[PDB]
């Protein structure tokens, strides 16, 4: 049944797939089927390819000739989960493991697919046994990615600090957990990883992006231009970098060279709030009052929960003949902003040059109750206080 | 005489070996001693199957040769037995083999045999309960493996094809201080049971994938393996599961690593040769023009390399001197492992591989954009008329959102949207010159999980100009999900080019409002 199963091995084993193939079908044509190895390797290719469907219908096959064989129903079931279909996946991956109770690979499977199902229980408790089974990096990734989308990095970092203890050359892993620092208030331990990443690939975008965007945070725009001038040529269209580019452009007082890069940004992905944002926040700065309310008013319509949004369509307004709206505008911004105190205190100055010195007050101890390193919000917080 | 993979009878030793792997796991064609010219003087090898790879020893005569038959742990070679510890393969009878030929060994491979000889087999049913071998060799499926009446049961899995064989020897005499038991499976297992003890306590395999190069790789002194995998980067997996940096030492998939008797030789996928040592530093620049298949090397020492050949895609002799090339030929096929088992000192390996199966024996900075005198002048127009703007833009977008809306209601009204609870998608694309042309409705129902059982297709054209045979017809059950393509054939009647519209309009057959429309611009007819 099976005279050259070795031979279709080394042929596989060497990516040639060709010669494999052929060999696969002489071996057929002379077994008349019952190969079990012809019909498996010859899915594989198929599954190499892009079709998973044939492969889907030749692990049937073999699962069919060995009906008491865990590796065929792991194949099926895989070969469904590379389908959309992952309850089927995990019903057959139920059976694969009614006849081995001792792998890794099933019960990653059925975390992975209790992923793609939102039964967090059930992936949670599953991949801790694929843990315990045999730890692989790729369940120490879909557990944080499980405990990220149901709660909170408090429970992720402890997970992502375990896994990068042993083998810590994955780039993957030392990247989520220093993008996870950046989340959270620390700083530090993040720039730690992302350099532990940087040794092993400098020309790692997903970090060089991360890195430029702390070193950006606290001044010293240059080190970040020049790690955006690292991976400019890697990904020349990319929103995301162009907006860095553009906040470093900015930084340091080159507007109409910020315009131009936040711009071409903003064309290559009109969705995204924060472009949107920036531009409106440049046109501001500029003194332009016309374009800021445009791009404010747009980042608005794409995030609508937020404070700072309308407190800079405020201040645009405020300029643009329009006091009433600037009143709403604000009205709105501090109902929905908890802890910025620039907001507080730009709808006190409005309110006290529009002569009122009566609300002005509500407003200034409204952010006196919010509080603290701006140089230029701290002598209006003390000019708007002397003069009321 | 049909391999697929060799041996070397004797580690030192005037003689050699071979394998065979004929019709369903026959081993007993493997050629023997009298290695000045290795000839048909075979020994009685009663194996049950072939034994997919092999491997030699030193403290014993090379008697540590494995037979790693498919379905069964490799086996110490020992002339007429095996030698096993707890996980290694029984003896040389045939366990699968044997029913097959134990009870039904009437007649020759023919349904003579089984099929139409069901004398000798319905009298004998000795193997029992029928599992690894319910099909005789001779015999086919459908009335030798469907022929399981007596029986038909069914067993649990084992392992798996164990891809390679490499084993620290100098300890066969005692046979289980080799605990190096190098066998790479087909199920991604580096596996090396214990050798002598067969614990096999740790089954960690650095493959993390297929192994192209599994083996004659980690020869270290200090016995540290080395793994190929099957993206084609290259671990160093040392002894007991050791971390070391896996080196990724290719562009191309690294499917020749072969053995330099000092470090462990792998070959560029790419046209190129492959020099590496065991510190990931790949040792020698590139060296053969096309894709080799199988290097090997000559003996010399710590310090120093004889010849050591490679293998070619086109099957080139490629026999590399130290210091020069030796030749580029074109020859029949290659092989997966050879072995130099000169017995009079050739430098030579005379071992063959051919698609015809022959056994050959011949001895031969940025791009920041830039701003002109415009843009100062408009941002200065902005920054001193800005308020205006402001208003004006304002303005028109009120008026725009009116003309959208209005031209929006207006399309509801008309039902001319083919995009429009009540899931559907629709587009008509006309194929073809001359006056008949190919109509197919694209038609889609979009929905989570919902069919739409009565609809039905109306067109609408000028009964002068085209001829439609059938304006009107149901649609079958749309399924979420699948594009049905319904096809009508338009026909141009006008004896002069005249370009008039279609409209098509899908509806329910209990209401009369189209559910959605569609129009088509009929191109000109290029009649006769």
């Amino acid at each position: 049944l099976e005279k050259q199963n070795w031979l279709i091995h080394l042929y596989y084993i060497q990516k040639d797939y060709e010669a494999c193939k052929a060999v696969i079908k002489e071996q057929l044509q002379e077994t008349h089927g019952l190969c079990e190895y012809a019909i498996y390797v010859q899915a594989l290719i198929f599954r190499l390819e892009g079709n998973i469907q044939e492969s889907l219908r030749l692990f049937q096959m073999c699962a069919f000739l060995s009906p008491q064989c865990a590796d065929n129903l792991k194949q099926v079931a895989r070969s469904l989960f590379l389908l959309g279909k992952h309850k089927a996946a995990i019903e057959v991956y139920n059976e694969a493991a009614k006849l081995n109770q001792k792998d890794w690979e099933i019960c990653h499977n059925l975390g992975v697919c209790y992923i793609y199902l939102k039964q967090f229980d059930k992936a949670q408790d599953q991949l801790h046994n694929a843990l315990h089974l045999n730890r692989h990096d790729l369940t120490y990734i879909m557990l944080g990615k499980i405990f990220l989308l149901k709660g909170d990095l408090d429970k992720a970092i402890e997970i992502y600090k375990k896994a990068v203890e042993f083998s810590p050359e994955n780039t993957e892993l030392l990247t989520t957990l220093g993008l996870l620092y950046l989340q959270l208030g620390i700083y530090q331990k993040a720039f730690e990883h992302l350099g532990n990443t940087l040794t092993y690939d400098p020309t790692n975008y997903k970090a060089i992006l991360a890195a430029g965007s702390m070193m950006q945070t606290h001044g010293d725009f240059d080190v970040a231009l020049t790690k955006y001038k690292v991976v400019a040529c890697a990904v020349i269209e990319s929103p995301p970098l162009w907006n860095n580019i553009g906040m470093c452009f900015f930084g340091k007082k080159k507007y109409v060279a910020a315009i131009s890069c936040l711009k071409r940004a903003n064309y290559l992905a009109p969705l995204d709030w924060k472009i949107l944002y920036n531009l409106g926040l440049v046109h501001l700065t500029m003194q332009q009052y016309a374009s800021a309310f445009h791009f404010l008013s747009a980042a608005i319509n794409f995030q609508p929960k937020m404070g700072e949004l309308y407190m800079l369509l405020a201040v645009a307004l405020t300029n643009l003949e329009d006091s009433e709206n600037a009143k709403r505008a604000y009205e709105e911004a501090v109902r929905l902003d908890k802890c910025n105190p620039l907001v507080n205190l730009n709808y006190a100055v409005l309110l006290y040059n529009q002569g009122e010195k009566r609300d002005a007050l509500a407003q200034y101890q409204e952010m006196e109750k919010k509080v603290s390193s701006s140089l230029e919000f701290d002598p209006e917080m003390v000019e708007v206080a002397q003069k009321l | 005489a049909c391999l697929a993979l060799a041996d070397f009878h004797g580690d030192g030793e005037y003689k050699l070996a071979m394998g065979d792997l004929g019709p369903d796991g026959r081993q007993p064609r493997l050629k023997v001693l009298k290695g000045h010219t290795l000839v048909s003087q075979k020994p009685l090898p009663d194996l049950p199957a072939a034994a997919v790879t092999f491997l030699m020893a030193s403290h014993e005569p090379r008697t540590p040769a494995l037979a790693i038959a498919s379905g069964p742990c490799v086996y110490v070679y020992k002339n007429l037995k095996p030698y096993f510890k707890f996980s290694l393969p029984s003896l040389p009878t045939n366990p699968l083999e044997q029913d097959l030929w134990n009870q039904a060994k009437e007649d020759q491979i023919d349904p003579l045999t089984l099929k139409e000889m069901l004398e000798g087999i319905r009298e004998k049913a000795e193997v029992p309960l029928s599992v690894q071998s319910l099909r005789f060799l001779p015999l086919e499926l459908s009335e030798m493996e469907a022929f399981v009446n007596q029986h038909k049961s069914k067993s649990i899995r084992r392992q798996t094809v164990i891809t390679t064989m490499t084993t620290l020897k100098k300890n066969l005499a005692d046979e289980d201080a080799v605990s190096c038991l190098v066998l790479g499976t087909e199920n991604k297992e580096l596996l090396v049971l214990d050798p002598e003890a067969f614990t096999i306590l740790a089954k960690m395999s650095l493959p993390s994938v297929p192994a192209f190069l599994e083996a004659s790789g980690q020869f270290d002194v200090e016995f540290r393996l080395a793994a190929a995998c099957r993206n084609g980067s290259i671990y160093i997996l040392r002894r007991d599961s050791k971390r070391p940096k896996y080196c990724i030492e290719l562009g191309a998939q690294p499917v020749g690593l072969v053995g330099v008797h000092k470090v462990l030789v792998v070959g560029s996928n790419q046209d190129s040769l492959h020099g590496f040592t065991y510190k990931g530093k790949r040792l020698w620049t590139v060296q053969m023009p096309a894709a080799i298949l199988a290097m090997n090397l000559l003996e010399q020492h710590s310090r120093g390399l004889q010849a050591v050949m490679a293998a070619l895609a086109n099957e080139e002799v490629r026999i590399y001197h130290d210091k020069v090339l030796l030749n580029v030929i074109r020859t029949p096929e290659a092989v997966t492992s050879l072995c130099f088992g000169r017995y009079g000192r050739e430098d030579n390996t005379l071992i063959m591989t051919t698609l015809g199966g022959g056994l050959i024996i011949k001895i031969l900075k940025l791009n920041v954009p830039r701003k002109t005198r415009l843009y100062v002048d408009q941002t200065l127009r902005e920054r001193e008329a800005g308020t205006a703007m402001h208003r004006t833009f304002q303005a028109d977008l009120y008026l725009l959102r009116l003309r959208a809306a209005r031209a929006y209601v207006q399309a509801l009204e008309s039902s001319l949207s083919p995009v429009s609870r009540e899931p559907l998608k629709l587009h008509a694309v006309v194929q073809g010159l001359g006056p008949t042309f190919k109509l197919t409705l694209h038609l889609q129902n979009t929905s989570t999980a919902r069919p739409i059982l009565g609809l039905v297709v109306c067109f609408l054209y000028n009964e002068v100009l085209y001829a439609l045979p059938r304006a009107f017809f149901k649609v079958p059950l749309l399924v979420p999900g699948l594009n049905y393509p319904l096809e009508t054939f338009v026909k141009s009647l006008s004896d002069k080019g005249i370009s008039d519209i279609i409209k098509v309009l899908v509806l329910r057959e209990g209401q009369s409002t189209p559910l959605l429309s569609a129009h088509i611009n009929m191109p000109m007819s290029e009649g006769l």
